[PDB]
């Protein structure tokens, strides 16, 4: 009939993450609310990152999403930086920071 | 010697006995059981 | 002044027993097996001779190594034996029958009975409305086997109280009973309870005290003392009443003039040139304060007001910077990307765009010191009444956090009328059921051949004989509220009579005594030993005061 | 007197176990602060671990697995 | 509602406040119940002039609505 | 059939920024980020399932793992949205 993603009101797939949880040998039994909970969490995280990336891309006055905008969105935000304080970025650059006494 | 038979499963075996009797009778009408006495939900908001 | 609650005081005199000389083996004996209290006594009296809570302890002595047994009023002797009391009931039903057998042995000993091969007296017993078959099976088994009783009758305590207040046995009325664990509405036609139209709400005194305990736990999450069930029962018994109109009382329950009279406070029980210039400036300021104190005080007040406005603007800026969705954060991101996408002034702008979490705190401390200096210069030359939350916790008085007595205080302002309202609106307690007035309305206006708009004679006789019983009818304002609702939905000119006894918890036993004293209609309800041996435990005696069969 | 349970000889001993010789006279408060944040991280994780286990006392097993989550794993008190 | 027995005029005051929580946001205004009785009776005196009847019977466009 | 999350984050970008495009390196950033979050949350849920002698992973373990992984405001918003999605899915009647 119809998929479970529209049944739970999501755009990310549910059977796909159910499959990836199944033979990923995390456990031999998996409940039914597990893929919809994981799907909603991934929805919110991707939507937040895409919001900040689109704001940075518009802030550059440039109509595509370039990883410099991703770096700006990751490091400008507080707890997104806390979540991603370990991962190195591809083609992102470094936020501009000069220490105060080097200015004469 | 009896099992403990707490209050949650007394309702369960009672309505399963009622359903068994009703399905036997279908293959009748209740008068005053524990579930017909229960108050219906209200019709005002 | 806050009143102090505690545990109820312990009983001193132990429970006595009746003399065995006055016992005769032919009089019946009435037993009211209640979920909250036990009422037993002989038929020839008007009041029961034994009233005690339905409780039992298996007392263990460390020294004598003997399992003791304290039942009822004997459990009201020590705090430790009071706290470990156990009831045979679990919800509206009975689970373990060994406790019931022990309690029945206790109350048979205290009645001065000398038996032989069981009890020779027939018993009178109460039962729940539409009881499970297992319950009556177990009752038949324990009576007719362990006690050798000749006769047993079963009935509902509401119909017993109705028979007590209508001894002719053929009247027509409406019964409302507020029990310990449920509330029932039973219509009575010609003295016979119409059990196909009775209704039940799953709410009683026990759920009400649990509701009050949960509300008090959620209201004061840092209360340092643990409160017991009996203390919450005393607060429920003392300072709870039914409002005349709940829909408009909550609009004015938290005004200041209403909180002066309708607030209860409950106390828990417990046991060189710069220095010369500064000195010259201080001397000039002292000379100006001695010369013109009013103008200097006005200028210092204006400076303090300007400092307070600057501090408020700084706090507003600090709060606005904390919001990621604010326009200030968007402007900060625009300036940051403007330093990251495309001079000494731009260098100073980049220096000024740095994060200042601790610098803002240091500047706020400096501004607070400047405001303190401005207040000192003004001296030299946030209202809790607008806070609904402060009125909700701490009432109409100012609160001291450092007071040890105020740390154990508890206020009852909204909970005096919120707790008893659940029997009228069961959705507040979590039960998806109609209220008392709704069930009475759909009984009186759409049943017994009464179309909505005109009342049949049965409905008129029902309205004219409304009786309120049960132990939970002790709440004030209940009768007036029911009368107001009843005259709300009925046609005009209808006569409404509502009867409530002085003690609505002892009318059931008086109903047993009145039925046993009336010899003629006794024998329609008694079940003999031969009856149980013939038709088995699956047997329902149809009469005007008891249960009916499950089917048609 | 709430935070004042730990005191001057205690953090003098701790700094001496750091092998330092001269301390400052008001290094007190930032050490008290990092003390506070380390404990509230560790027992917040321990409280969540014991909340999911329906165990309303905090056990040793929960806090050593809280540290092993945090990368500061302890040996000897289970594992 | 409001019903006059002699004239037949019908005026809708508004929805009762017992149905105030059927929705969170609504176009309908909510009014309380009458504390009075349903049936009310009163005697009044009317004062008219001959010019009032003259101008009531001599409307040239037609009898307007209430 | 090499499998990737490209279409789904294409639409959830499209419901808020219609006139915006994604580069392929950026496309890979979001794909790797989603897979890393999935791996971290799932291995924490499996560890918490093995904590309590429990052979089944349900929604409560993943809620506890989400409360363990994320920082606080992200955590409370994630459990709010996930609880709303679970109650939407369960009441499919």
């Amino acid at each position: 009939s119809q998929s479970r993603s529209a049944k739970a009101g999501l755009t990310f797939p549910v059977g796909r993450v159910h499959r990836l949880l199944r033979r990923g040998n995390y456990a031999q039994r998996i409940g039914s609310g597990a893929p919809v909970y994981l799907t909603a969490v991934l929805e919110y995280l991707a939507a937040e990152i895409l919001e900040l990336a689109g704001n940075a891309a518009r802030d550059n006055k440039k109509t595509r999403i370039i990883p410099r905008h991703l770096q700006l969105a990751i490091r400008n935000d507080d707890e997104l930086n806390k979540l991603l304080g370990n991962v190195t970025i591809a083609q992102g650059g470094v936020l501009p920071n000069i220490h105060q006494n080097l200015l004469p | 010697t009896r099992r403990h038979k707490s209050a949650r499963q007394l309702i369960s075996d009672e309505n399963k006995r009622i359903n068994a009797l009703l399905t036997k009778a279908n293959k009748l009408v209740p008068k005053a059981t524990y579930f017909s006495v229960e108050a219906p939900p209200s019709i005002r908001p | 002044k806050a009143v102090v609650i505690d545990d109820p005081p312990l009983r001193q005199t132990p429970e006595p027993f009746d003399e065995q000389s006055a016992y005769n083996p032919q009089s019946p004996i009435a037993i009211d097996f209640g979920s909250s209290k036990l009422r037993a006594g002989f038929v020839n009296h008007a009041t029961p001779t034994h009233i005690f809570p339905n409780a039992l302890t298996k007392f263990r002595d460390r020294k004598l190594n003997k399992n003791f047994t304290f039942v009822g009023n004997d459990t009201l002797l020590d705090q430790a034996v009071r706290s470990q009391s156990r009831s045979p009931f679990d919800g509206p039903f009975v689970t373990n029958w060994n406790l019931t057998e022990e309690i029945l042995d206790y109350t048979f000993h205290h009645l001065g009975v000398v038996p032989d091969n069981g009890i020779p007296n027939p018993i009178l017993l109460t039962e729940r409305l539409a009881t499970v078959q297992s319950q009556r099976t177990n009752w038949y088994q324990i009576l007719f086997e362990t006690y050798n009783v000749p006769g047993v009758t079963f009935g509902i305590d509401s119909l017993f109280s109705f028979y007590n207040y209508n001894p002719s046995g053929n009247k027509t009325g409406l019964v409302i009973s507020c029990g310990h664990e449920d509330t029932n509405v039973i219509p009575v036609v010609d003295g016979a309870g119409i059990l196909t139209d009775a209704k039940r709400i799953n709410w009683g005194g026990h759920q009400a005290v649990d509701y009050l305990n949960d509300l008090m736990a959620l209201k004061y999450p840092y209360f340092p003392t643990k409160m017991s069930y009996l203390q919450y029962e005393t607060m429920y018994k003392d300072y709870c009443y039914v409002s005349r109109n709940y829909d408009e009382d909550i609009e004015k329950i938290l005004t200041l003039e209403n909180l002066d009279t309708n607030d209860v406070v409950v106390e828990a029980p417990f046991t060189e040139r710069v220095a010369k210039e500064e000195e010259e400036k201080k001397l000039k300021e002292q000379q100006w304060r001695e010369t013109d104190l009013n103008g200097w005080i006005k200028d210092k007040r204006l400076k303090l007001n300007k400092l307070i406005k600057r501090r408020k603007e700084k706090l507003k800026l600090r709060d606005e910077m904390k919001d990621r969705k604010s326009q200030v954060s968007q402007n900060r991101m625009k300036n940051l990307a403007s330093l990251a996408e495309d001079n000494d002034e731009d260098w100073l702008i980049y220096t000024d765009i740095t994060q200042n979490p601790e610098a803002f705190e240091e500047a706020l401390e400096y501004e607070y010191k400047d405001i303190v200096e401005l207040e000192r210069l003004l001296l030299e030359h946030y209202d809790w009444r607008n806070s609904i939350l402060h009125l909700f916790l701490r009432g109409p008085r100012p609160h001291d956090s450092e007071n040890i007595h105020e740390q154990h205080q508890m206020h009852l302002n909204v909970e005096r009328i919120r707790v008893p309202e659940v029997i009228f609106q069961p959705t507040m307690g979590g039960q998806d059921q109609a209220g008392i007035c709704e069930l009475s309305e759909t009984i009186l206006l759409k049943k017994f051949g009464s179309q909505p708009g005109k009342l049949s004679q049965t409905s008129i006789d029902m309205v004219n004989n409304v009786l309120i019983t049960g132990g939970n009818a002790k709440v004030p304002g209940l009768k007036e509220r029911i009368v107001k609702e009843f005259t709300g939905f009925l046609p005009t000119g209808t006569n409404i009579t509502v009867n409530m006894s002085s003690d609505p918890s002892l009318d059931a036993w008086k109903g047993m005594a009145a039925l046993a004293r009336n010899e003629e209609q006794y024998r329609k309800t008694v079940i003999s030993k031969k009856e149980y041996e013939e038709y088995g435990p699956e047997y329902i005696k149809e009469h005007k005061l008891g249960n009916t069969k499950y089917f048609e | 007197d709430n935070i004042q349970g730990i005191t001057k000889p205690a953090i003098r001993r701790l700094a001496r176990r750091g092998g330092v010789k001269r301390i400052s006279g008001l290094i007190y408060e930032e050490t008290r602060g990092v003390l506070k944040v380390f404990l509230e991280n560790v027992i917040r994780d321990a409280v969540t671990y014991t909340e999911h286990a329906k165990r309303k006392t905090v056990t040793a097993m929960d806090v050593v697995y809280a540290l092993k989550r945090q990368g500061r794993t302890l040996y000897g008190f289970g594992g | 509602i409001y019903i006059e027995a002699n004239t037949g005029a019908v005026k809708r005051v508004g929805r009762s406040d017992a149905y105030a929580t059927e929705f969170d946001l609504e176009t309908e205004e909510y009014v309380p119940l009458p504390k009075g009785e349903v049936h009310k009776k009163k005697e009044i005196v009317q004062d008219v002039t001959l010019h009032d009847l003259d101008v009531a019977n001599a409307r040239p466009q037609g009898g307007q609505d209430v | 059939r090499k499998e990737t999350y490209s279409s789904y984050i294409y639409k959830v970008l499209k419901q808020t920024h219609p006139d915006t495009g994604i580069s392929q390196k950026s496309m890979s950033i979001l794909n790797s980020f989603v897979n890393d979050i999935f791996e971290r949350i799932a291995t924490e849920a499996s560890k918490l399932a093995a904590y309590n002698k429990k052979s089944t992973i349900s929604a409560r373990e993943i809620q506890t793992a989400v409360r363990l992984i994320l920082p606080g405001e992200l955590a409370k918003h994630a459990v709010s949205e996930g609880t709303r999605a679970v109650t939407k899915y369960s009441s499919s009647t």
